[PDB]
RNA sequence: GGAUAGUGGCCUACCAUGGUUUCAACGGGUAACGGGGAAUAAGGGUUCGAUUCCGGAGAGGGAGCCUGAGAAACGGCUACCACAUCCAAGGAAGGCAGCAGGCGCGCAAAUUACCCAAUCCUAAUUCAGGGAGGUAGUGACAAUAAAUAACGAUACAGGGCCCAUUCGGGUCUUGUAAUUGGAAUGAGUACAAUGUAAAUACCUUAACGAGGAACAAUUGGAGGGCAAGUCUGGUGCCAGCAGCC
């Protein structure tokens, strides 16, 4: 047969299914972030520790080692790409110290109502699923588009949709009919 | 064709099949996405070299409109493209008649009677029909 | 001192002192036996199908009070006889007799569940439509 | 009493209540939105422990 | 010495009495093909591996062979056992643990579809063939991203701020609305284009396609563990719940 696709999982579900202070943080981070599940906390949770073990699988390893000197400059300059990490400090110890929020502030989903084309972030999450937003030339509907500092100064709305021009909409179409059948 | 723009990438020309391969995106804005035909002959026009002499095949659309890419094929003359080239590719192109046949399923069963039946059958067919007859 | 031997060459002695010891396990033992496979009634499987034979009014354990009726049914691969308890309120007009149930466990790996005493499983299906769908009026059993 | 019977008893006796017809609730993000509001940014009832379930008093 | 393509008790003829074993031989079981590997693991481990690769073995159970470089071959032959097919009763043929598909068995697993266009393979061989394989159909096995609304006057609930014209205005604004609004899209329909041997699929788009009785998210719970009700009605150790209490 073919060659076995491979999948993984991209998020872990908490060990205690009840704790008021985890669900409260949860329910926080979800309100001030627009997410639709907790799922998204749980996937981002997941890449963090990810990322933190293999800092700290690094910082085993002694200094002037070949394999923690390359996997560190790798994993920080990553980091500081997306965003996550300081732009002036590769010492590894904020590696081992990202967190949660920073990645949520770093997601694309609230970078547009940070750059002010949202004025709500849950209105920068349905822009978003409507494709009313461009990263570069190119339209994304992906509201965790972990945006690399890069892109940051090109996000604005999509040319080929409405706020950006040249499209008039769903609904504007059908009121201007009604516009021009009522001016005659 | 208002700004089609199609344009060329990684050309080689490889005369052992006698012709250039690239890859040629089409940057159409407000355009659906522009067909075939229209592209060989806007790359026909462009190449200088022939309207049947040259293909496009794949051009993947990107997200949200706006762009094509695919992979472009042109022949140093008709005739070698029409050596060179698929049967498919061909009968898509119309420069060639597809053949009339019936479903594998059908071919098959024929072949199983046809190797059931050794030599040519018209003598046996003959015997039967007459020691059926009497 | 502690007992177990501390030799740089007593690894045998160790990991057959360990498979001995292990037999004291129940769960260990009865993987390594097959006990499922040879004495379990369902024979190893999460469900096993049945037919339902007759009426049995299982009394509660205590301090506890609730007598009408539990399915003694047959299992199709095994012929076995089993009780299992109809997991609902009123559920019992839906499992009748001589009705095909599906069966499974009561969550105890084997042991019965609460105040039932000696049944160890419950009903899930009755002729392949859920008690749960029956209970809450999604869907009718079919009887022609 | 012999109660190998009245198998529904109360499943019978008690008296069909029909849900009372309500406005749909939003679901998904909006869902979280209104627990998000209704948590941590309204004040209507946070006095002694921030209960969820408030029985009419 | 025979045989083998060869070595060898592989087998014969003569001789010796050796060989293995508590460092577990021999025997028995395995609901045992082995490994790469998988799940879970602070470390150390535990369990799983029929199954996308490699290596074995098998073609209903043995057995024996022909051809061939290569088979003890089974979509090759022969015979016995079991099963089973067609007759005009004389005789003939058969092996789906290949692909679909049927029965049976069950807790348990798809369509009697299209194509050699791709990856490769075979042949006298660019050219034919290939249920190998690819494509499509079924498919909540798992896995990825993610619809279910977003913004506004006023009737009502109050977390930050201003004159000594002390229940007077509200420059900056948090939430339902029973008196509401020139606004955004997808889901779904589509002559279209593209993908594909040619099309339903995706990616792109004519046009159509929202206002809450509708395009309506469930599944489990609310004593504890484990947040979430001493709110109402019914029952009254009954019915039932309850993984444990």
């Amino acid at each position: 047969p073919r060659a076995p696709r491979t999948y993984s999982k991209t998020y872990s579900t908490p060990k205690r299914p009840y704790e008021s202070s985890r669900l409260d943080a949860e329910l926080k981070l979800a309100g001030e972030f627009g997410l639709k599940n907790k799922k998204e906390i749980y996937r981002i949770s997941f890449q963090l520790s990810k990322i933190r073990r293999a800092a700290r699988d690094l910082l085993t390893r002694d200094e002037k080692d070949p394999k923690r000197l390359f996997e560190g400059n790798a994993l920080i300059r990553r980091l500081v790409r997306v965003g996550v990490l300081s732009e002036d400090k590769k010492k590894l110890d904020y590696v081992l110290a990202l967190k949660v929020e920073d990645f949520l502030e770093r997601r694309l989903q609230t970078q547009v109502y940070k750059l002010g084309l949202a004025k709500s972030v849950h209105h920068a999450r349905v822009l978003i699923t409507q494709r009313h937003i461009a990263v570069g030339k190119q339209i994304v509907n992906i509201p965790s588009f972990m945006v690399r500092l890069d892109s940051e100064k090109h996000i604005d709305f999509a040319p080929t949709s409405p706020f950006g021009g040249a499209r008039p909409g769903r609904v504007a179409r059908r009121n201007a009919a009604r516009k021009a059948e009522a001016s005659g | 064709s208002d700004a089609v723009t199609i344009r060329t990438r990684k050309v080689i020309s490889n005369p052992l099949l006698a012709r250039k391969q690239f890859v040629v995106d089409v940057l159409h804005p407000n355009r659906a996405n522009v067909s075939k035909d229209e592209l060989r002959e806007k790359l026909a026009e462009v190449y200088k070299a022939e309207k049947d002499a040259v293909s496009v095949f794949g051009f993947r659309t990107q997200f949200g409109g706006g762009k094509s890419v695919g992979f472009g094929l042109v022949y140093n003359s008709v005739a070698e493209a029409k050596k060179f080239e698929p049967t498919y590719r061909l009968v898509r192109y119309g420069l060639a008649e597809k053949v009339e046949k019936a479903s594998r399923q059908q071919r098959k069963q024929k072949k199983n009677r046809d190797k059931k039946i050794f030599g040519t059958g018209k003598r046996l067919a003959k015997k039967v029909a007459r020691r059926n007859a009497d | 001192g502690k007992g177990k031997p501390r030799g740089l060459n007593s690894a045998r002695k160790l990991r057959v002192h360990r498979r001995n010891n292990r037999w004291a396990e129940n769960n260990y033992k009865k993987r390594l036996l097959g006990t499922a496979f040879k004495s379990s009634p369902f024979g190893g499987s999460s469900h096993a199908k049945g037919i339902v034979l007759e009426k049995l009014g299982i009394e509660s354990k205590q301090p506890n009070s609730a007598i009408r009726k539990c399915v003694r049914v047959q299992l199709i691969k095994n012929g076995k006889k089993v009780t299992a308890f109809v997991p609902n309120d009123g559920c019992l007009n839906f499992v009748d007799e001589n009705d095909e149930v599906l069966l499974a466990g009561f969550g105890r790996k084997g042991k019965a569940k609460g105040d039932i005493p000696g049944v160890r499983f419950k009903v899930v299906k009755v002729s392949g439509v859920s008690l749960l769908a029956l209970w809450k009026e999604k869907k009718e059993k079919p009887r022609s | 009493h012999g109660s190998l019977a009245r198998a529904g008893k109360v499943k019978s006796q008690t008296p069909k209540v029909e849900k009372t017809e309500k406005p749909k609730k939003p679901k998904g993000r909006a869902y979280k939105r209104l627990l998000y509001t209704r948590r941590f940014v309204n004040v209507t009832l946070v006095n002694g422990k921030r209960r969820m379930n408030p029985g009419p008093s």
